[PDB]
């Protein structure tokens, strides 16, 4: 599984 | 360019409605044309062209995924199918790449040069680091160390004025801090540099939490959020 | 065009591709040149290019129902914001208008006329009606009638060949029914008509599904349940 | 809400 890069916001 | 003839302030207006209406292209359209005005950009407006771009080139890498993907089960038992495949992948290779070096032009002329406060420099440089970080993901060729090179280059220096002019807290610190640990733990073979990033930032900002109004406590906690789901998954 | 150089396997081999890397506007213009090469269309190929101009168009749709929803209520109390909501929205709209008419110019040259079995031709006409049917979604002027009626035509003469040529339960002479009843409830101001064709399609294809396998009546069954969902919004 | 008209499959 990928890595969480920043999200939208 | 083609947005050359409309204002300023009506690249912005109609980036928010291309927004609300899920056209993701056309507000990254609106925000370069907003951005070839020469003027700096407010947090607000960075925030438009930052989303645009990110769910544009966003599509681009998920579908180049999908590809590679594919491609790769086609080279190991496997029936030759022809150079589709390949040919397919590299067409949105080309075009994923072309987001990035619009996104680095942009910055490149004028954005990063003109930003002098630390919201604004550190969110550009990190935006730099992101688009050099996209293009490393899909690079293999003679320049792929200097692409990582370049993320990394532009992620530390935001990463210094970060350190120097924000609080720990800050979310253009912290969405910096969790990118280069992406970074360090997806591009860089750099896994434990990830982990000592993404721990030491949760760290600091938890710590920082007691200085916050109700509204940007809510900010910084949905950012350790995500640097704890990385740390859960990278250990 | 720009597909022109390409094998018409090649084409067909990357709308597949493009479906499943969600890349819809790629895949369009995959089946159109696929489409250009002059030759009939199988099953599964009229498949590709339903889904994706279809995933196009529907994208375009939901977008201009935002903008126009936003445009109505800027004309009610509200403050005047110029003429930049009803730019956008125009610029939306011809852009769906256009991709109408390129469906609409692929089935009028020339895969409406050389389709002779029912399949394909209750398929293309079904085709017709609904990008006219989007058309008169948009539709406000001299021609909004004339519109209709073109989508009226089409349905009616798909209508009428699915009814002598094909069994009730058939999957495209169902959602040829479902979409024929859509126009006559959302477009033609005919709800009545669009509920009496919902309940005598649904009860014939009842009527019918003892005939199939298990297989085809999970499709039949489907498409069943779309009539029954509207029959229940409509009631 | 709106009518459902045929979705891809
Ligand atoms: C005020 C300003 O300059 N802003 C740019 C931003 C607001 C923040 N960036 S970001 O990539 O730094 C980011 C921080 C936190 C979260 I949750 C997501 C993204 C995104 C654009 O808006
Ligand atoms: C075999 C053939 O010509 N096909 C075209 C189709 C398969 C069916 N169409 S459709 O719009 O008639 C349709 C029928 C049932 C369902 I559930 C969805 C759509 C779509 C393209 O593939
Ligand atoms: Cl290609
Ligand atoms: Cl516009
Ligand atoms: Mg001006
Ligand atoms: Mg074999
Ligand atoms: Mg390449
Ligand atoms: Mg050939
Ligand atoms: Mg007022
Ligand atoms: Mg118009």
């Amino acid at each position: 599984q990928r890595s969480t890069s920043t999200p939208n916001v | 360019g083609a947005m050359g003839s409309m204002e300023r302030a009506s690249l912005i207006q109609k980036a928010k409605l291309a927004e609300q209406a899920e056209r993701y292209e056309d507000m990254a359209a609106f925000m370069k044309g907003a951005v070839e005005k020469g003027e700096e950009l407010s947090c607000e407006e960075r925030n438009l062209l930052s989303v645009a771009y990110k769910n544009v080139v966003g599509g681009q890498r998920a579908a180049w995924r999908v590809l590679s993907s594919i491609e790769q089960k086609s080279n190991e038992g496997s029936e030759e199918k022809g150079p589709e495949v390949r040919e397919y992948r590299e067409k949105v290779e080309t075009e994923l790449q072309g987001v990035c070096d619009t996104v680095l032009g942009l910055l490149d002329s004028h954005l990063i040069k003109e930003a002098g406060d630390a919201e604004s420099r550190v969110f550009y440089l990190k935006m730099k680091g992101d688009y050099y970080r996209y293009l490393a993901e899909v690079a293999t060729g003679d320049d792929k160390k200097r692409i990582i090179d370049s993320a990394r280059s532009a992620y530390q220096e935001a990463m210094d004025i970060s350190k120097k002019e924000m609080p720990p807290t800050n979310p253009i610190r912290l969405g910096l801090a969790l990118n280069f640990s992406v970074f360090h733990y997806e591009i860089a073979n750099s896994p434990e540099e990830a982990i000592s990033l993404a721990k030491t930032t949760f760290d600091e900002a938890m710590a920082d939490l007691h200085t916050l109004s109700e509204d940007s406590y809510k900010d910084s906690t949905l950012i350790m959020q995500l640097l704890r789901d990385n740390l859960t998954l990278w250990t």
